[PDB]
């Protein structure tokens, strides 16, 4: 996630890597797979 | 070769290089590359002066510096000469052209292309995109 | 874990049915006597845990002749121990 | 214990022509329906490999390398026949007298397949339910047909015999056989036997990834029957001797040894 | 980061860190500060936190930043873990995701009939149409705020007699009323908004000039899956104090929308101005046939379809209907429970029109066969035209064959002759596609905005029955006549030379493990009446059919560098 409103660029790596987001449908029903923790 | 290039920016790099020139023998400093290129808006990162000084001692002569925007004007070039090309192709410009218009106007361009070469030309690659036409030609 | 091999030896009297067994040597308790007419196929269980596991020894001890010549009549005097193309393992 | 497959015996095998047959089922639970290769090796589930070609109406799902959804699940009576043409090399199912589309709609998408050693009609049952094959050894017995089949070509498969197809299937009671050397993890080999040690067999495994194995009971091919050194008492003895020696890295915990 | 960590140290570091508190434990030193949170939740909670600004942030300034990219990524993205799950509805059901979308719902508001920048929102908000069409329903009212901007816009047909609600505002509500289908909550205050758009939308064709959109108006039908003011009596007006068996629905139009059809049948109804309403909302009368099992009234549903037909057998002209095609959707469903076993006049309906068809098409043919004269102005008379009837011939083809499509058993056993005549009629690609006609095969428009496209595809499904009343012993002579059909033999003039070939041979294999079926199944009759027609009806036909099925079914490196 990190900057989801910074670098306001369209030709940014945002609408560069935008398909990268999308790449998370690997996980299936893993909505409970961990906690919540950070640093 | 050299004859990529026309007279006018041959005209326009003997300006830039007799106006940084030293005593006017032809002799620049390896700053003095970098200052006469950004003098004409061309503004590289050191590695693009970093190897081309690998490629041609510290004496960077005109024939020497000549060669070294040739070869930096042709590779840009060479990747943009095919789109132009691909323009009377199509009558519209996005990249979607005809194959029945496509038998008379290639039979015709010079080259003494028979009705045998394009035939194989397009059945070993309705209308084709305009990026599989640089995949079918370069090959 | 055990860097020696227990070697585990059978014996099996045929006019008696009487079978023991032997321990590297030393005898176990365990005994087994049988009906008259009945046969017997020689067995191993193993559940392998490793890249080798096992090796049947077809051997006679001090006094007593080995399989080979008891199996099957053609030689049932000769001693030497014997390995026919017959003798072959089943999973 | 699971399954009990059945098929035909693999010397009416089909390797060119047209031919047809229906299956009938009471239930609705698990059937296995489709075509064979003659090679057909038990313990295995059916349409798992390039084996058999199968569709299950269960779910919806035919079988072949894996499963993948095609058709609509059952109800009762489940009348359905097999399609077959070697020519074009297409297999088609049909439910009730009617075509199963694919995904999209297209003929069954069972195309481009190999002659091979001909194919052999082949059914499964799940436990619990009941199968009704039918060969066409009749041809009055054979229910819908008529609107498929007569008018493109087909006939049945037993159309002209004399007497009933006998069939084969899965037994489930093991039984020794000899050990075929192209087992994948399982290597035996005779050792010769020299001066300072008479002859032996042993083993060997590939302990790694990829699979593993559980226990394997082991025996030899024999049989020993009972009954009814000095040259002296060796010519006399009645009680012999064999041996085996668990190596190194082998728990004799999970070891029996002795005769069955 | 610590989430990153490898699995050696999420497993030794954590018991070096379980144990530590089990070591706290001891002697009483507790110090403290698998539900399923679900991050698909927590996900929406992210969501959330960003639903809940949106408008918080953007419309207390639109309507009165870099923030302005967030919705350029995350709406992006929403349009395909929605589309990629669509599985969540089924297990651990949450009504948190049903609260997203009636939270953006009230942001996709605003201006729900212009708004800016993006309207892809619309439809990643189909995209969420999808997952949703005890608890299930409660802190929402989205129908009765449905009911809103809905109940003026019936008054925008009156205020031209509100330009993307019927488009924007319409798309989902179009959808969800037709993604419903499956599951069904309940019917509170919606008839309400259904009878106040209803008979506004049933007397809104009568405004000329400006008839808007008939798109919402088959909306009606999509939403016709609710339940059961026109005549709303004791269900409107009079019903604000508190729903069983009350035997009234569409009754105020039962027989009498029946007698109106019937009469609008009986009139010629040619025009544009005919229908009208019911070419708006007619198609909604089709609906009905949903909770009334299959259709109780069961000679109405087999003749709303052929009173439907006799408006297709007024045939159009020119362009005409040319968009007025497009409810051949829902006549694909009124074929359900079609006990037309009647047909016989409705099936000369279907053949007569259809053999007029076939000789307006040869009218059309032949018009253009027999006109070889050198002249390239006949390409506006002899085509052009063509693609008039090939785009009518596409479109009573795809009824009859949902109509074959349970007209096969009981056609094919028995007895026959009744889809005799239409084998015999179906000859028309025959006469067209496979007879050379270049123009009919140029569909091109017909083809693309209207290979394997019914004109022939259609004949497949009885070609069986064709040849089914075929030989029904010794067929041989049709492989002869295939021969001779190869030969080109025209078409009577290989009957002829078909009528001298000795006799029909059959007598060894087969035969009685073939015939002997056809020997019982027959019993009509024999004679030399026969001769060819009936065999050269399938010969020539399945001829053409088997062509369509045959066949049709360098310069190196350098010089490629010069012609660059």
């Amino acid at each position: 996630g990190v900057t989801s409103e910074e670098e306001l660029h369209l030709t940014r790596k945002l609408f560069w890597g935008i398909f990268d987001s999308l790449a998370h449908k690997k996980y299936d029903q893993e909505l409970y797979r961990m906690a919540m923790p950070c640093l | 070769m050299a004859d990529q290039l026309t007279e006018e920016q041959i005209a326009e790099f003997k300006e830039a290089f007799s106006l940084f020139d030293k005593d006017g023998d032809g002799t620049i400093t390896t700053k003095a590359l970098g200052t006469v290129m950004r003098s004409l808006g061309q503004n590289p990162t050191e590695a693009e002066l970093q190897d081309m000084i690998n490629e041609v001692n510290g004496t960077i002569d005109f024939p020497a510096f000549l060669t070294m925007m040739a070869r930096k004007m042709k590779d840009t070039d060479s990747e943009e000469e095919i789109r132009e090309a691909f323009r009377v192709f199509d009558k519209d410009g996005n990249g979607y052209i005809s194959a029945a218009a496509l038998r008379h106007v290639m039979t015709n361009l010079g080259e003494k292309l028979t009705d045998e070469e394009v035939d194989e030309m397009i059945r070993e690659a309705g209308q084709v995109n305009y990026e599989a036409f640089v995949q079918m030609m370069t090959a | 874990i055990s860097h020696t091999d227990l070697v585990i030896g059978c014996l099996v009297d045929l006019a008696t049915g009487l079978m023991t067994f032997t321990a590297n040597g030393k005898e176990s308790n365990t005994f087994f006597q049988v009906e008259p007419n009945t046969k017997l196929f020689p067995a191993v269980f193993v559940l392998p845990t490793h890249q080798n596991v096992i090796q049947f020894e077809l051997g006679k001890q001090k006094n007593i002749m080995p399989l080979s010549a008891a199996m099957f009549l053609s030689e049932r005097k000769n001693p030497a121990p014997q390995c026919p193309p017959r003798l072959e393992v089943q999973m | 214990d699971r399954v009990r497959i059945f098929r035909a015996e693999k010397s009416y095998t089909v390797q060119s022509g047209r031919w047809y047959f229906e299956f009938e089922a009471v239930t609705t639970g698990e059937m296995r329906v489709g075509w064979a290769r003659p090679e057909l090796r038990p313990d295995v589930e059916l349409g798992a490999d390039e084996l058999a070609y199968v569709f299950n109406g269960h779910r919806g799902q035919r079988w072949h390398l894996g499963s993948e959804p095609f058709g609509r699940p059952w109800q009762s009576g489940d009348v359905v026949g097999c399609m077959i043409d070697l020519t074009e090399n297409t297999i088609i199912f049909t439910l009730n007298g009617e075509v199963l589309m694919s995904d999209s709609g297209s003929e069954t998408a069972f195309r481009e397949i190999e002659i091979g050693d001909g194919f052999l009609p082949v059914c499964s049952l799940g436990p619990g339910q009941v199968g009704h094959l039918n060969l066409g050894q009749d041809v009055s017995s054979l229910r819908f047909f008529a609107i498929c089949g007569l008018q493109e070509g087909f006939e049945p498969f037993a159309i002209n015999m004399q007497r009933p197809v006998t069939t084969w299937f899965s037994k489930s009671l093991p039984q020794f056989e000899p050990v075929p050397p192209e087992h994948p993890h399982y290597e035996v080999a005779r050792m010769d036997g020299t001066v300072d040690t008479p002859p032996c067999l042993r083993l060997a495994h590939r302990t790694w990834g990829s699979q593993n194995s559980l226990v394997e009971m082991l025996f030899l091919r024999l049989s020993l029957p009972v009954q009814f050194d000095d040259p002296e008492i060796i010519l006399n003895t009645t009680t012999y001797y064999y041996s085996v020696r668990v190596f190194a890295g082998q728990e004799p915990s999970c070891v029996w040894v002795g005769w069955v | 980061p610590y989430d990153t960590l490898t699995a050696k140290e999420k497993a030794r570091d954590r018991e070096k860190a379980q144990e530590l508190l089990k070591f706290l434990q001891m002697n009483g030193y507790a110090v403290t500060r698998l539900d399923t949170s679900s991050i698909e939740k927590r996900f929406a909670f992210g969501f959330l936190q960003q639903l809940l600004r949106w408008m918080d942030i953007s419309q207390e300034f639109i309507a009165h930043i870099k923030f302005f990219a967030k919705i350029l990524l995350p709406l992006i993205n929403q349009y395909f873990t929605n589309h990629c799950l669509y599985f969540l509805s089924t297990p651990a059901k949450v009504l948190g995701s049903g609260g997203h979308a009636s939270n953006k719902e009230k942001e996709m508001i605003t201006s729900l009939f212009c708004k800016l920048a993006a309207l892809v929102r619309h439809r990643v908000s189909l995209f969420g149409t999808d997952a949703p069409a005890v608890a299930l329903l409660p802190v929402l009212t989205t129908l009765f705020q449905h009911i809103a901007q809905h109940q003026f816009g019936d008054d925008v047909i009156l205020d031209d007699v509100c330009s993307i609600y019927s488009l924007g505002t319409t798309k989902n509500t179009y959808v969800e009323k037709l993604r419903p289908a499956l599951g069904e909550c309940l019917a509170r205050l919606a008839a309400a908004m259904p009878v106040a758009f209803l008979e506004p939308q049933l007397n809104e064709y009568n405004a000329c000039s400006v008839y808007t959109t008939k798109s919402p108006r088959e909306r009606a039908i999509l939403g016709l899956p609710n339940s059961v003011p026109d005549i709303p009596v004791l269900d409107r007006l009079m019903a604000d104090i508190g729903a069983r068996y009350t035997e009234m629905p569409h009754v105020i139009e039962i027989t009498l929308p029946m007698l109106c059809s019937y009469l609008p049948r009986w009139w010629e109804r040619g025009p544009e101005a005919p229908p009208p309403a019911l070419p708006a909302g007619a198609p909604p009368p089709c609906t009905a046939v949903t909770s009334d099992h299959l259709n109780s009234l069961l000679g109405n549903i087999l003749r709303i379809i052929v009173n439907n037909l006799g408006i297709d057998e007024a045939t159009w002209m020119k362009r005409l209907a040319v968009f007025a095609q497009p409810i051949v959707s829902r006549a694909r469903p009124e074929l359900l429970h079609s006990h037309f076993i009647p047909t016989i006049g409705r099936l000369r309906k279907r053949a007569g029109k259809v053999v007029a068809e076939e000789e307006q098409l040869r009218l059309e043919a032949k018009a253009e066969a027999e006109e070889g004269e050198l002249l390239v102005r006949d390409e506006f008379s002899v085509l052009c035209r063509d693609l008039y009837a090939l785009y009518p011939l596409l479109i009573r083809y795809v009824d009859n064959n949902r109509a074959h499509w349970l007209t096969e058993p009981n056609a094919n056993a028995e007895e026959l002759f009744r889809m005799v005549g239409e084998i015999f009629i179906y000859w028309s690609k025959s006469h067209n596609f496979k007879r050379e006609e270049q123009n009919f095969v140029v569909q091109n428009e017909i083809n693309n905005m209207s290979v394997a496209t019914l004109k022939k595809m259609l004949p497949i499904g009885l070609n069986m029955c064709a040849p089914t009343d075929q030989d029904l012993i010794m067929l041989a002579k049709t492989r002869y006549a295939l021969k001779d059909t190869d030969e080109e033999v025209r078409e009577f003039l290989q009957n002829n030379l078909h009528l001298q070939g000795k006799v029909e041979g059959s007598p060894s294999l087969r035969w009685q493990m073939a015939l002997y079926r056809g020997l019982p199944g027959r019993e009509e009759d024999a004679d030399d009446p026969e001769k060819i027609v009936r065999r050269v009806q399938e010969v020539s036909a399945v001829l053409y059919h088997l062509e369509q099925t045959e066949h049709p079914y360098l310069l190196s490196k350098q010089r490629r560098r010069a012609v660059v």
